[PDB]
């Protein structure tokens, strides 16, 4: 039901009502249904529907989120029109809850890339800059899209944070680490040039970008922009089900097929009819010495 | 946000369960070593080997006994060196059985398992002069009884639990305590009968008659 | 570092603590981290924790220069500058709100505190 | 009704966003714009006292689990949700002569 | 009490830090 | 009621101490994983032949 | 109102004669069986029925399986 | 830079008398692995990575058999260095893709034969059963080093019952496995019956997912007729476990 | 008539009302903030107040920062060392004003570590530009449900650097304030004795 | 440079001469203690404090103890015992218990000599069952086996 309406807009209240229909029908939502609902939220890029699902349908389950679930949640929150800081708070708590438990798949870099894109669309410079230590601690390399998201966060930071040295540090992230600049980098540094200051090292890096992007266009290459992280649209019968099979039958357990033998306890009957002695405190003869 | 309910004394005391899949594994030694790793030497002060209480209100009211205790925050837990001895039914039954089997072998210390009603019976036996002393008495798991001997033989002659079969317990009225104080037509301060009151105080048969109370009878010893 | 990763020698704890003490900014220390990650050098677990503590202290002084750059021109601190004083960096390996994350690792039972 | 209930601080948000469209149009009758200016100025002073009671009730909404910028972004959104309303109401009053009328209504 | 203070719109706009040219060009 | 309140507060303190000791055990298992990584890499170097 | 499900810890009280063997009534449900109600929502029985019970005779009731 | 002041007296008995940290680390490594039973040390070797390796980096089998455990050749070639990806794998239940809980980042420069010999097809029966255990441990654990949650313990008992039933299918004349299955089914009943009371949502998910709806049923009618089946909830301390505000309306 | 005279003459009767432990709804924390703001406005004499931040504009640091409410910030069953209520920077001195909790298992978690106080002082050196040679940071512990006379005297001595005579000149009702510590709370008095007798931590 | 010289090479502060008033005071104290047969060590100052304490002189021995503890020679349990000898000879119970709580607060576990001087303090103050109480609590809580002086 949730996978059928996946590429159809306007059915968000139907998704919100379907999740409320499980309780009168006796069903409880599992992680597959939450990943499909967040897949709908990430494909329709609404954002408020994923927060509405998370706040009053997913918190009460007290279950462990899969990395695909966190990836679809941050893809819904980042790509939506007019994001809020409440979505940043829910994404930070979901990232810390995912890191508090384990996983088998490797979705650290797209989750942190979409988190940096959400910090770009919200203007949170300190939240995205403090998230670089988490990419460092997991050993993942920095790409051009993450520093482009940091530059876009520095562009939209004018009330909150950001200064003339922050764009110089983001320029140095492209300069000395490894990362080659992009055709989306020259838009982000030009947006960060506005209402921040001269910064002649930033102007030198803009001139270096204007020479390099002219050189690769002289060689004949296509203008490379930041690629979009794709949304996983796999059917629910292949969604990494966390179960193999239990072929147990309770009829063979209760009726004790295969000769299931329970050893009886040793003289633990404890009945009243067999007792024929009067019970006195300390017994009849309390202190008896064998001589 | 729904939170998981803590079920049992192991989850309510916050057990780590470091050993894989085993919930009944003993935890005091590893937790004591981790708590010893938690403390640090502060330089401009560390803790002593005396026992500690977790709260300042848990200090003893005696000023001489308060010299032997100090205030440790979370390092007051997991104190002790002896562990729970094994190989019966009741801790009072095991406490009587180990003393009875170690007074015949003429041993100096008996490691008995420390419960609430065990260390109170031991304190009452130490007050009446049947026990010379104790070792590691603040340990909540097991403590050593230093026995008393005089001219070759043991001071404790007969020590028997009230639950002689180990299962059936008894509730003594104050009429029973007055019977135990005047038994066989004499005045009995010789044989010590010990009970546990409803206020969880371990009281002998003399002080129970003195304030007209009864309790659950634990053991006798003379 | 490519030569050190080829010969297979371990960098000591005193070496890397002195290596990241000569680093001025936060951007230069990430260059040293991704060089030694690329060159596949070996070190101790204390050498990794003392490295990430230097990355924690280099971001903290970077925001301290930023929040004083706006203080000198405005004359009074903001609520975000005073919130940086109490809280500081949230995402950290060894944060100050739980001062027990270096007792098992380091033999000295103390996080090394550098001063300038 | 809102000019009657101007001390009646319980006010629906529909009545102001409907009267702003009455301010924005030019072909309407001029007598409706006096009450439209009255409800707009009442919502302006209600947003002002809402900003003052939001700034006075500062330390109840702060969570120490966040960083120094997430609480700042939350307080900035809570203040901007009142600031953008005033920026919309004064921009609606800019295209009419009622912005002079609320000056004499306030004085 | 500040009863002689101006109760116009302009002090409200300068408390929010906006000029009338910014309000003419915002929507 | 005072006894029940202080019992609940004692349980909360036990939970906090459990969290601290779990962090210490995390660091211990990290250094044991480092030992395992050294031994496993030394064995895979011989497996490569 | 038919709210008692098999598995509820209930508090009953004495009352008048309601039927030939009914002189008590459910005063409060101190603990509802959540699993029984969720099984009744699924269209199943509240409690799955036991496979053992009372026999029909002292003679060993042999189950006959023949063609 | 300055010259030190002169020491004017000294005695050798002052020089006669970090080590508590080393003793506590050795006692911690003893209480974690060395002071256990063998059936607990096997599960500790299954779960944790380097509990066998002590501080001295020499195993108990290595110190008695140095030629068989130690490496025979010492090659100067491709040193892997420090693992920067170690945060993803704190326990061996996090990496069950390859054999011996080897992560994907450890096999980088080896050819396809070494990667194929450590694949899922080459795993043993114990490694496949531990992968099945870790599949549910990824789903129901509270933290990464958690193995004693009731949802985790219930699925561990159920996987054990499945293994014992699959052994009794091909070999019905094994009389020990009959008693072990009869004990493991009762322990599974206890674990699921406490999971039903302490966390009903995970219990209902486990019941729905694995097609076992009647796994909690009373065996006998005569004992069920007297309320002895529901007396388990009172006698185990589970009667007030369900939150009434989150399920029904308690008014 | 008596309540009218109390309201007219005693302008800070809500502060004395909350400080004596009569307020069971919200406590004395807001009255403590209003008291400290009133005592800052009569010593710095040029005060700007924006939300939860009060600052003097003389160039000398006179800053009162209302950080959080530690009653709701202290999560029961959490491992987080150090949650303060107020932060007062007076010249070169730094005071972490903490109201203790009713949970005795949370008072040991409420006070910050020495390393955390050194980090806070280093952040003060970074933000305010004050050199770290003369920088002192000191904890201050206050009683949970009330505020006794000795706590207010220590608050005037340490935080605002006022003696008894100038505090009686600025505050008239301080002389007749006779609230003392309750005898049945002995662990708080031990913790406050070990805290208030501590030297200023120098970075 | 002596303060880090004392920390690097495990030398006490009194053993380092930097031409100070404290260095000259330690030199005069060691020059006097050489004349009476002692060595100016942890064990010599115990004899100094005990010989001062048995002749009155509580504040003088306490000042010598504070100068010794400030100059690197650590406050061992036997120096606290030599301090408690003054209160034991005088019979002042409260000063001896204050010294017990002071050595507990400084991180020094009280050995059997401290409990012996506390028993002698309660004996000199005519509190005779308190000696048996200290013996019982030392066996129970302190886990210290009694010597023959304990029986004496």
């Amino acid at each position: 039901l949730v996978y059928a309406i996946r590429g159809v807009a306007g059915f968000g209240d139907y998704v919100m009502d379907v999740l409320s229909q499980l309780r009168p029908r006796g069903l409880t939502p599992d992680f597959v249904l939450f990943t499909l609902s967040f897949m709908y939220c990430a494909l329709q890029r609404d954002g408020e529907l994923a927060l509405a699902i998370f706040d009053q349908h997913f918190v009460h389950q007290n279950m462990n989120p899969t990395p695909e679930m966190v990836l679809l949640f941050i893809q819904a929150c980042s790509n939506c029109e007019e994001p809020t800081a409440v979505m940043l708070e829910r994404s930070e708590t979901l990232i810390k809850r995912l890191e508090a438990v384990g996983s088998s798949v490797d979705l650290i870099s797209p989750i942190y890339d979409q988190f940096l894109e959400l910090c770009a669309h919200l203007g949170a410079v300190a939240s995205g800059f403090s998230a670089l230590k988490r990419i460092v601690g997991f050993g993942k390399p920095l790409t051009t899209r993450m520093i482009n998201s940091l530059l876009l966060a520095n562009s939209n930071a004018i009330s909150s944070n950001g200064s003339l040295s922050m764009t110089e540090e983001l320029v140095g992230f492209f300069t000395l680490l490894k990362i080659r600049p992009n055709a989306d980098t020259e838009i982000c540094v030009n947006l960060c040039r506005d209402a921040f200051g001269e910064s002649p090292v930033v102007n030198d890096f803009i001139k270096v970008i204007g020479e390099s992007l002219q050189g690769d266009s002289e060689k004949g290459e296509a203008p490379q922009y930041d690629e979009d992280i794709p949304v996983i649209q796999v059917p629910p019968h292949e969604l990494r089900q966390l179960r193999t099979e239990w072929k147990l039958s309770p009829r063979d357990i209760v009726l004790r097929r295969f000769g299931q033998h329970t050893k009886p306890p040793g003289k633990a009957a404890l009945d009243v009819g067999s007792m024929r002695g009067s019970v006195i405190p300390f017994g009849r003869s309390p202190g008896e010495q064998l001589v | 946000q729904g939170h998981r309910l803590l079920h049992g004394k192991r989850e309510r005391e916050g057990s780590l369960f470091a050993v894989a899949n085993d919930v009944k594994r003993d935890e005091r030694l590893l937790r004591q070593q981790l708590n010893a790793l938690l403390e640090e030497e502060r330089m401009p002060t560390p803790l002593v080997d005396l026992p500690g209480v977790e709260r300042r209100r848990d200090l003893p009211a005696d000023p001489i006994t308060r010299l032997f205790f100090q205030h440790k925050g979370d390092h007051a837990l997991y104190y002790g060196t002896y562990d729970k001895p094994s190989v019966l039914y009741t801790p009072i039954y095991d406490f009587c059985h180990r003393i009875r089997e170690a007074t015949e072998q003429r041993k100096r210390f008996v490691v008995v398992p420390s419960t609430i009603e065990t260390r109170g019976c031991a304190r009452v036996m130490h007050d009446h002069g049947l026990v010379a002393g104790f070792r590691d008495f603040h340990n909540d798991r097991a403590f050593a009884v230093e026995l008393k001997y005089f001219q070759g033989d043991s001071t404790i002659n007969v020590i028997e639990p009230c639950s002689y079969d180990g299962r059936t317990e008894f509730e003594w009225s104050p009429k029973m305590m007055r019977r135990l104080l005047n038994t066989h037509g004499i005045h009995n301060r010789l044989v010590v009968y010990i009970c546990r009151t409803a206020d969880n105080r371990i009281i002998d048969h003399i002080h129970a008659v003195k304030e007209n109370i009864g309790g659950r009878g634990l053991m006798m010893v003379h | 570092m490519h030569l050190a990763g080829r010969n297979g020698r371990e960098l000591s704890v005193r070496t890397i603590q002195h290596l990241f003490a000569r680093t001025d900014s936060f951007a230069e220390a990430l260059a040293v981290f991704y060089t030694m990650r690329r060159c596949h050098v070996a070190m101790n677990m204390e050498a990794y924790y003392s490295m990430l503590y230097s990355l924690q202290r280099l971001e903290e002084e970077g925001w301290g220069q930023h929040f004083r750059n706006e203080y000198e021109e405005n004359g009074a601190p903001s609520e975000q500058a005073m919130d940086f004083i109490v809280k500081g960096i949230s995402n950290a390996l060894l944060p100050e709100n739980k001062p027990w994350l270096g007792r098992v690792m380091f033999q000295d039972r103390n996080v090394p505190d550098r001063r300038y | 009704n809102v000019s009657h209930t101007a001390p009646g601080v319980g006010i629906p948000d529909e009545l102001v966003t409907a009267a702003c469209c009455l301010v924005d149009m030019s072909s309407a009758s001029l007598e409706l714009r006096k009450a439209a200016a009255g409800v707009v100025g009442g919502a302006i002073v209600h947003a002002e006292e809402a900003l003052e009671t939001l700034r006075s009730g500062a330390p109840t909404q702060v969570r120490p689990g966040h960083s120094f910028d997430v609480a700042a972004l939350a307080s900035a959104e809570r203040e901007n949700v009142y600031k953008n309303s005033i920026l919309q109401y004064c921009a609606a009053l800019q295209r009419s002569g009622m912005s002079t009328h609320v000056e004499e209504l306030w004085s | 009490a500040k009863d002689t203070r101006r109760r116009t719109l302009e002090d409200v706009l300068k408390r929010l830090g906006k000029t009338t040219r910014d309000l003419g060009s915002i929507p | 009621e005072k006894k029940r309140i202080e019992a609940r507060q004692m349980m909360d303190g036990r939970q906090a101490l459990k969290k601290k000791h779990l962090d210490l055990l995390r660091e211990f298992h990290e250094r044991q994983f480092f030992f395992w990584y050294e031994r496993a890499s030394e064995r895979l170097q011989n497996m490569n032949l | 109102d038919l709210a008692c499900v098999e598995g509820d810890l209930v508090h009953i009280k004495q009352c008048r004669k309601i039927s030939k063997y009914k002189h008590y009534y459910v005063f409060s449900i101190l603990e509802p069986n959540v699993e029984g109600r969720e099984r009744l929502k699924l269209g199943l029985k509240a409690v799955p029925p036991p496979l053992f019970g009372y026999p029909v005779s002292r003679r060993i009731v042999k189950l006959n399986l023949t063609s | 830079a300055m010259e030190h002041p002169a020491i004017w007296l000294w005695y050798p008995w002052r020089m006669n008398p970090h080590m508590p940290q080393r003793r506590a680390l050795k006692n911690v490594h003893g209480a974690v692995f060395n002071d256990l039973t063998p059936v607990q040390k096997k599960r500790q070797e299954q779960m944790l990575y380097g509990v066998n390796i002590p501080e001295t980096r020499q195993m108990k089998f290595e110190e008695q058999h140095p030629l068989l455990a130690g490496a025979l050749r010492k090659l100067e070639g491709q040193p892997k260095g420090f693992p920067f990806w170690y945060r993803k794998y704190p326990t061996r239940r996090h990496a069950y893709e390859y054999r011996f809980s080897i992560p994907v980042e450890m096999l980088d420069g080896y050819n396809d034969d070494v990667k194929k010999a450590l694949s899922k097809g080459m795993m043993s029966i114990q490694e496949k059963q531990f992968a099945q255990e870790a599949m549910y441990m990824e789903r129901y654990a509270e933290h990464d080093f958690d193995t004693t949650s009731p949802a985790v313990l219930a699925v561990k008992r159920a996987l054990k019952c499945r293994v014992l039933r699959n052994h009794l299918l091909t070999n019905p004349h094994n009389n020990i496995i009959k008693t072990v299955l009869a004990n493991t089914e009762r322990k599974l009943n206890h674990a699921l019956r406490r999971l039903r009371k302490v966390d009903f949502k995970k219990y209902w998910e486990i019941i729905r997912d694995h097609d076992v709806q009647d796994i909690l049923q009373p065996p006998n009618l005569v004992t069920y007729r007297q309320g002895s089946y529901w007396k388990y909830d009172w006698n185990a301390g589970l009667a007030i476990s369900t939150n009434l505000a989150d399920v029904m309306d308690p008014r | 008539e008596l309540v009218a005279h109390i309201v007219r003459n005693y302008s800070q009767i809500d502060i004395i009302y909350d400080f004596l432990g009569f307020n069971y709804s919200e406590g004395y924390r807001s009255s403590l903030r209003r008291y400290m703001e009133y005592l800052q406005c009569k010593t710095a004499e040029n005060v700007r107040a924006s939300g939860r931040l009060v600052t003097g504009d003389k160039g000398e640091h006179n800053i009162l920062f209302d950080y959080c409410v530690s009653r709701e910030s202290l999560v029961s069953g959490d491992s987080c060392q150090g949650i303060i209520d107020f932060l007062y920077i007076n010249g070169n001195d730094v005071t972490l004003i903490i109201i203790a909790s009713d949970n005795p298992w949370l008072r040991n978690r409420q006070l910050p570590h020495r390393r955390q106080m050194e980090g806070i002082a280093r952040r003060v050196c970074f933000v305010l530009g004050i050199p770290p040679s003369e920088v002192r940071i000191r904890n201050l512990l206050l009683p949970p449900t009330y505020l006794d006379k000795g706590s207010i005297v220590r608050l005037n001595d340490i935080v605002f650097r006022l003696s008894n005579e100038q505090s009686n000149l600025l505050i008239p009702w301080l002389t007749n304030y006779n609230k003392e510590l309750d005898p049945k709370d002995v662990d708080y008095t031990a913790l406050a004795k070990t805290t208030n007798e501590e030297e200023w931590l120098t970075l | 440079r002596a303060e880090e010289l004392s920390a690097k090479y495990n030398v006490p502060m009194a053993y380092i001469d930097d031409s100070s008033e404290a260095s000259n005071a330690s030199k005069s104290l060691a020059l006097v203690m050489e004349d009476v047969g002692l060595e100016f060590t942890e064990d010599g100052l115990t004899v100094v404090i005990s010989a001062l304490s048995r002749q009155g002189y509580g504040t003088i021995g306490r000042a010598i103890f504070d100068f010794a503890s400030a100059m690197g020679l650590g406050p061992s349990a036997e120096m606290y015992r030599a301090l408690m000898k003054y209160a034991s000879r005088r019979g002042d119970v409260n000063e001896s218990m204050a010294l017990i709580e002071e050595m507990k607060g400084n991180g020094i576990t009280p050995r059997i000599g401290n409990w012996h001087e506390l028993m002698y303090t309660f004996y000199k103050a005519k509190d005779y069952p308190a000696v048996s109480q200290i013996v019982d609590n030392m066996k129970m809580y302190a886990n210290i086996e009694p010597n023959e002086v304990t029986f004496v």
